[PDB]
């Protein structure tokens, strides 16, 4: 990177860079996440609650940073919810250990203090979960579950959403016996109202819907970037501009050279045709006219989630597609998901894997908050197979690994003592994380999840009623993680932050 | 143009020289801390190796030449000490410096250093005793060694595996390790992990039903130049240009992947017969459906992707050798691994070449995405086996922990060899520089490096036990009966590298520009 | 144009340059010895023995940093010793006597002093010089063993004691005068990249890397015969000149071949008549010496007459127009000796010859590639004394001491001498003191009580033979020491030195043309 000296990252870039990575966890997190317009080098307000996605679209400079982002990153692929839980007990107990170096403790040992200790709050947090929940075929209990991962993330519709997830996040598995990285495949297409937000399943081409219904039951599709204008492999499609002479043949040819066009297609089979190029004219008549379905002027996007669901390569050279140029479908039914006249595929059992959440609006930061909501919901969903398990959510569990890790730091003596003493508050940053943009008391509120030690109940969320602390049960306030949603998080809210004081200077000329 | 005479120009040396180098000290044992290194792309990087950091990019100096060169000489031969050994090029220096500061001229402390090396490498034959070949005792070199590269837990996870590699050796002689040295890696949710592999394991392969899963007698043919091309060892060029010239090689290639294969049945039809012995094409580049079928349906192992790495890997361990080509390599040049097993977890599609005639070959698969994961255990992967590999080629390996250089400068101690002062400040400065391995722990942790140090001496100077400041609480403790011995390979290019290189900037003294 | 520069203030720009480069190359010269750094622009590491060769690498001054490199290059051409002397010899007076007596106003008197200095300087010196026996490889020994530690090798000294001690005796001049001290043509340095001390063999002859190349090129024909053109092959390699046109494709490619063809039928009838050798001084290509491999017979190709006759009468060989015909033998036998001794397979043709005019090539073989060429220093360092002592048995013991011999003596003849003459005498004598002084320095102690006891002892007891040694810093006899300093380097590394001073005395101007 730059040359530097001094020594000055461990003292100052190790500190700097959580707190700066900050504040995506601390004011956004738990019941509600506070947004952060984003205008990234295409320009358009964008808005984050969730720390990755604020994290994505911060190119990080730090040598320190650059560590924690991407561990950070890497809970929205392990959890979906508690990305935003990385930081804020990443930096601070981070920012504890300075202070430990102020004491006097050299870099290695406060971090292996952490490591003990968190490898014993890897022990503690299963001791806090509160029973348990999954169905991973119905909406309710999901969307109990999900809705902590979105409540953090999101400051938009929550339960109607978290249903909408957990219609779609199972729906796409009509019953889940797991949950794949991501099958939900969203149709993204705003207006109507934001909770005209609808969940269908298969793929939805947003670009030109063309030629007609050839079949609705089967979809069979030959998918191709390639433009239907004449242009093809097999003859020259040349359309001919260089003089009215010219341009009639084309005018007369391309019902034929769309002929040897749809059928070196259709022949080999197809029914819808996914074109990401163009279709010409008489190209377009001779495609109506043979009633052959061209999908027309398709994204990749649209080319690839169906490349991605029913497998495909959508090619700009023509030619008789093979199976992996031909997919097929449940159904191409022309259809609105969530109000608009479009191409809609339908995928489960055939293929599946893909499942058109339509996320409305009045502007696309409309569309991204409802976009974190139904991704938070899938990620977590994925996370609600691999465990039944529900924590009582961010901030309630705190205390009992706080608590222990005193006490247990009360048995920590040897000099990571007081570095085990650092471990046991970060955890109390939750609450003050879901202090401060409630605007309330951290220590109070750990105060009040200390005296009555309700140690997995009381929490300060982030609410309409955050104007004066109240520690509510987050088992009950429908947010609830899970342990394993925990060691993910705590154990990679670790890993990167216990690892990125180690370092030394970077060393340039 | 301009003159920097002596003091003036020896300055420069002698600054640049324990400019870096002093910061450098940060490294030793496992409680030295981690230095970041991040070169001008950008890499964050862990390594308490010495010299890692150095010759990627760093404050560039005069002395930087050399401290690259120098840095080098550790590692690139032994495998191991760099962590332990630049400390000590200008920590001769830094007593020199005050033995010059008399008015002793550089040469009078030039011939010095290269007095008293002499009786530490004399020592180092003294001290080391034959320490075993043995899992435990290469585990004990290992876990010395190893953490004199880099810290506890990744070289305590290096502390078997690697063991196991250079112990699962053929047999080599090599101080450092080539082909066991294999760097696979699933990236992997939980922090990390290095999974050791025995034998050549393929990063991919292609395993199909109608192959052989498990095959008892596998005869090699490696492959390279795909199905889309006939009879030669590099694959030719492509026509997308033209809409004739895209219909002219998909069309024709029916004569390019049945060509392949004919060979690739009828070598299967002399060698290995059909049901009776499994055949193995191990296609380097994909396999097209066809012979994927045909090489399958007839029984040959079709393997997709195979790195030339392993292909190099894949011959000594099965014998036989390789091919760029699907048609016929001979039954003898057929690589022969008793058991080609392709096993597939996560990620990546792992192909086991295995009952490996002479397997000079394992595997390290890494575990985790972050680079702060795997650049920890990347770079002390080099510098695990290699130590230990010095652990079993030499059965003499030196006690660390510095009892060594306690055990040294008090029977080195001033005027032994009395004849003069500079000599003597040589060995004196010599002496002195010895100490720094007691020292640099105790100076990474407590007490002081002299508290302990003067402790340790004191604890060396009682009888009969050598004694060293602990590798991680800096505190005394007998490197011998704790088990903490460095690789006298190690310990011996340990004094050589430092010495000679500050000798050389001894002679120096007028620098021009 | 119109400028004027002024006499001692050009004289003072002839003493800058010059001082500067007469300091780190006395500290590098002798036993006491040190290093020059050159930084490069980026940062480059380099340091040498000899400053000119800084110099070339870095900037050069128009005054005596461009001279010193200059009369050190005539320095080096002549004995091959003392550029390292000279320019610190040089500067130094330049440095010490003008002020001194510019001040009395004459450059005058010192234009007769430098000569008077040397005078008694080469008087003595040849007087004090001691007999050392040619016949004895021993006798030369010590003395040679000093010569090529003036530069500070003892590595390939004995070894250079071994070959050329010898080789200078059987270095003829054609002239037949001298022979004994011989300039470099009938003997020459060249070497074989790699080899092994026993890879070299003694080698007083001619070595030719072209007479065996390859393994089809003649093989031990202990008399070969070379033929040159003029039968077996002829005047001719020609181009048959085509006339050429641009509708004519195959007419470019005819005239290229024309070249190859005649030098192709000058070694087709080398294919016809078949020598054991031939030599091709116009040379021959790749295509028809391939065609000379055939027939048995070595292709030399692309050497001169000069050496080819001297082979000839070095190898055995003499010029005969073709195989088939046969004169007489103006050697029947030149060799003592025909070696080939290969470095892989390319053949290294080792005739050792005696008494030849040959290139009495000296084999000097390092341990491997890189310090052949100490082996070539050290064997050209060797052949200085060999002709040394070959013409001169008498040689001072010293250098050390002869430079104390040298001044003490000479201001001890201002005593005899006197007159305002005496004044620039010592002046330009009062330098030379120093130079062991210089490197008494590097002894510690005192560097100035040691030679005031010695200068005593100078007159007192002995000079030169009984005086002061680099090694020592004090009083041995330099010839019980076995430390040499051969007569005929003294005559010149100060003459060159005296040469440049009275001449840069002199250049009082430098016009911008």
């Amino acid at each position: 990177a730059k040359h530097f000296s001094g020594l000055e990252e461990a003292v100052y870039r190790n500190i700097q860079a959580c707190k700066e990575l900050a504040q995506t966890t601390r004011t956004a997190y738990g019941p509600n996440g506070m947004n952060k317009m984003v205008i990234n080098h295409l320009e358009k307000l964008f808005v984050t609650n969730d720390a990755a996605t604020i994290l994505r679209e911060l190119e990080v400079q730090h040598p320190a940073a650059k560590m924690i982002v991407m561990a950070s990153h890497m809970q929205e692929q392990e959890v979906g919810d508690g990305t935003n839980f990385v930081l804020v007990f990443a930096g601070a107990l981070l920012e504890l250990a300075e202070e430990l170096l102020r004491i006097g403790l050299s870099v290695s040992e406060v971090i292996e203090g952490y490591e003990i200790a968190c490898r014993k709050a890897h022990e503690i947090l299963p001791n806090l979960v509160c029973c348990s929940a999954k169905n991973l075929r119905d909406i309710d209990e999901v969307s109990s579950l999900l809705r902590t991962s979105i409540m953090s993330k999101q400051y938009g519709n929550e339960v109607f959403l978290a249903k909408l997830i957990a219609q779609a996040c199972v729906s796409i598995f009509p019953d889940s016996g797991h949950f794949n990285v991501d099958n939900i495949r969203v149709c993204k297409i705003l207006g109507s109202g934001i909770s005209s937000s609808s969940v269908l399943h298969g793929m939805v081409f947003k670009k030109e819907t063309e030629g007609d219904v050839t079949s609705v039951k089967d979809a069979k599709i030959a998918v191709y970037s390639c433009p239907f204008d004449g242009m093809i492999t097999e003859t020259k499609g040349t359309v001919l501009i260089k003089t009215a002479e010219e341009l009639m043949n084309f005018s007369k040819g391309e019902e034929n050279l769309m002929d040897a066009q749809v059928k070196a297609i259709a022949d080999t089979g197809a029914n819808v045709v996914v074109t990401g190029g163009k279709v010409a004219d008489m190209a377009l008549h001779y495609a109506n006219k043979y009633n052959i379905m061209l999908v027309r002027l398709n994204s990749k996007w649209d080319l690839r989630r169906l490349c991605k669901t029913v497998g495909a390569t959508a090619l700009p050279r023509l030619t008789p597609p093979v199976l992996e140029e031909m997919g097929h479908c449940d159904s191409v039914y022309l259809s609105e998901v969530g109000d608009t006249q479009v191409v809609v595929f339908k995928h489960e059992k055939e293929d599946g894997a893909i499942s058109t959440i339509v996320l409305r609006g009045s502007t696309d930061n409309l569309m991204d908050d409802i976009e974190r909501a139904v991704d938070d919901g899938v990620n977590t969903f994925k996370v609600l197979t691999r465990d039944k398990r529900l924590v009582p959510g961010g901030g309630a569990t705190e205390i009992e690994l706080a608590k222990q890790i005193t006490s247990y730091g009360e048995t920590c003596p040897g000099l990571e003592q007081y570095a085990i003493k650092k471990f046991a508050e970060a955890f109390e940053a939750i609450p003050r994380a879901l202090a401060e943009n409630s605007g309330v008391k951290a220590n109070e509120v750990i105060s009040k999840l200390y005296a009555v030690h309700q140690e997995g109940n009381k929490n300060v969320g982030l609410d309409i009623e955050a104007e004066v602390p109240a520690v509510k049960d987050m088992l009950e306030a429908g947010i609830l993680d899970t342990y394993l949603g925990k060691y993910w998080a705590i154990k990679l809210a670790t890993n990167a932050a216990v690892t990125v004081l180690r370092v030394d200077q970077i060393i340039m000329a | 143009a301009e003159v920097a005479r002596a003091q003036a120009a020896l300055a420069v040396n002698i600054s640049a020289a324990r400019g870096l180098q002093d910061v450098l000290r940060t490294n030793l044992g496992p409680k030295g801390t981690m230095k970041m290194l991040v070169s001008g792309a950008g890499d964050i990087k862990l390594t308490k190796d010495g010299n890692v950091l150095l010759h990627e990019m760093q404050i560039q100096h005069p002395t930087a030449s050399l401290i690259a060169k120098v840095a080098t000489a550790q590692d690139d031969i032994t495998g191991d000490g760099t962590t332990s050994n630049v400390l000590i090029i200008g920590e001769l220096l830094k007593q020199a410096d005050l033995y010059i500061s008399e008015g002793l001229h550089p040469r009078i402390i030039t011939e010095g250093f290269e007095a008293a090396k002499e009786k530490a490498l004399q020592f180092l034959e003294e001290v080391k005793v034959s320490r075993e070949m043995d899992r435990e005792t290469l585990i004990d070199v290992a876990r010395t060694s190893l953490r004199t590269k880099v810290h506890a837990e990744l070289a305590d996870v290096l502390t078997e595996a690697v063991v196991d590699s250079i112990l699962a050796i053929k047999k080599q002689d090599e101080p450092i390790d080539l082909f066991m040295i294999e760097i696979m890696e699933m990236k992997h949710k939980s922090e990390t992990d290095t999974s050791l592999i025995r034998g050549l394991v393929l990063d991919h392969g292609a395993r199909h039903p109608d192959m052989k899963k498990r095959v008892e007698d596998a005869y090699i043919l490696t492959c390279n130049v795909s199905l889309e091309y006939e009879k030669t060892e590099v694959n030719s060029g492509f026509f997308y240009k033209s809409a004739e010239e895209r219909e002219k090689l998909v069309k024709a290639e029916r004569k390019f992947i049945e060509d392949r294969v004919k060979k690739i049945i009828e070598l299967k039809r002399k060698v290995c017969g059909d049901s009776d012995k499994g055949f193995v094409v191990i296609n380097q580049k994909g396999i097209d459906p066809f012979s994927l079928d045909a090489l399958s349906k007839e029984g040959i192992v079709a393997l997709r992707r195979a790195k030339r790495r392993n292909m190099e890997r894949l011959t000594l361990a099965c014998g036989g050798v390789a091919l760029n080509s699907f048609d016929d390599l001979s039954p003898d040049c057929l690589g022969h691994a008793g058991l080609v097993y392709e096993y597939t977890l996560g990620e990546e599609k792992f192909t086991f070449i295995e009952k490996c005639n002479n397997p000079r070959s394992v595997t390290l698969l890494i575990k985790g995405p972050n680079k702060h994961t795997l650049t920890q255990i990347k770079d002390a992967v080099r510098d695990g086996l290699r130590a230990v590999k010095n652990a079993i080629d030499d059965g003499c390996v030196v006690p660390g922990a510095g009892a060594v250089e306690v055990a040294m400068a008090e029977a080195l101690i001033k005027h032994k060899p009395s004849v003069k002062g500079r000599a003597q400040l040589g060995v004196q400065a010599f002496a002195d520089a010895l100490l720094i391995i007691p020292k640099v722990l105790a100076q990474n942790s407590g007490f002081d490096l002299q508290e302990t140090l003067v402790k340790i001496q004191a604890e060396h100077s009682e009888s009969g036990q050598l004694v060293g400041v602990d590798l991680n609480t800096g505190e005394p403790m007998v490197a011998a009966e704790v088990g903490v011995w460095d690789n006298y390979c190690v310990k011996k290019q340990l004094l050589h590298s430092c010495t000679v290189i500050a000798t050389n900037i001894l002679l120096v003294d007028e620098i021009m520009r | 144009n119109t400028k004027r520069e002024s006499g001692r203030k050009v004289q003072s720009g002839n003493i800058n340059a010059a001082k500067t480069i007469a300091d780190i190359i006395r500290t590098c010269l002798g036993p006491k010895s040190m290093m020059k750094m050159l930084l490069d622009p980026m940062g480059g590491i380099v340091m040498t023995n000899d400053g000119n060769a800084i110099l070339r690498e870095i900037q050069v001054q128009h005054p005596a940093a461009k001279s010193m490199i200059e009369i050190s290059r005539t320095q080096d051409e002549e004995v091959g010793d003392g550029t390292t002397s000279v320019i610190i010899l040089a500067g130094e007076m330049l440095s010490v006597a003008e002020h001194f007596l510019e001040q009395q106003m004459h450059p005058t008197v010192v234009i007769s002093a430098y000569r008077k200095a040397l005078d008694d300087m080469i008087s003595t010196l040849k007087k004090i010089s001691i007999p050392v026996d040619i016949s004895d490889s021993d006798m030369m020994l010590n003395i040679i063993n000093s010569s090529i530690t003036t530069k500070a090798i003892s590595r390939w000294s004995s070894l250079a004691c071994n070959i050329a001690l010898d080789a200078v005796k059987m270095v003829q001049f054609e002239e037949n005068g001298r022979k004994e001290i011989d300039i470099k043509k009938y003997a020459r340095v060249e070497k074989i990249p790699g080899g092994i001390i026993e890879d070299s063999c003694v080698l007083r002859g001619v070595m030719i890397n072209k007479d065996v190349t390859h393994p089809r090129m003649r093989r031990y024909i202990k008399n070969p015969r070379i033929v040159l053109l003029d039968s077996s092959l002829e005047y001719k390699k020609g181009e048959s000149q085509t006339d050429i046109e641009i509708t004519r494709e195959e007419d470019f490619t005819r005239i290229l071949q024309m070249e190859e063809e005649y030098i192709q039928q000058l070694c087709e009838d080398i294919i016809q008549l078949k020598p054991d050798v031939v030599i091709t001084e116009k040379g021959i290509s790749d295509l028809a010496q391939h065609y000379l491999m055939r027939a048995n017979i070595t292709a030399i190709r692309r050497v001169r007459k000069t050496d080819n006759n001297r082979i000839a009468r070095a190898c055995g060989a003499r010029i005969v127009s073709r195989p088939e015909e046969l004169r007489e033998d103006d050697v029947g036998t030149g060799a003592g000796l025909l070696e080939i001794k290969k470095i892989g397979d390319e053949y290294f043709t080792f005739i050792t010859d005696c008494k030849d005019p040959k290139a009495c090539t000296i084999l000097l073989r390092g341990a491997s590639k890189e310090i052949l060429s100490e082996v070539e220093r050290n064997l050209q360092d060797a052949m200085q004394v060999c002709r040394n002592v070959l013409l001169d048995p008498q040689l001072v013991p010293g250098g050390g001491a002869s430079e104390m011999a040298v001044a003490h003596a000479l201001t001890e003849k201002s005593k005899a001498m006197t007159g305002v003459e005496q004044w620039p005498y010592r002046a330009v004598a009062q330098a030379l003191e120093v130079i062991p002084r210089t490197l008494i320095q590097n002894c510690g102690a005192s560097t100035i009580r040691l030679l005031t006891s010695l200068r005593a002892k100078h007159t007192q007891e002995n000079c030169e033979t009984w005086g002061v040694n680099g090694e020592t810093g004090t009083l041995v006899d330099m010839k019980e020491l076995g430390i040499w300093e051969p007569l005929a380097v003294k005559l010149q590394t100060y003459k060159t030195a005296v040469e440049t001073a009275v001449l840069l005395l002199r250049i009082d101007d430098i016009v911008s043309g």
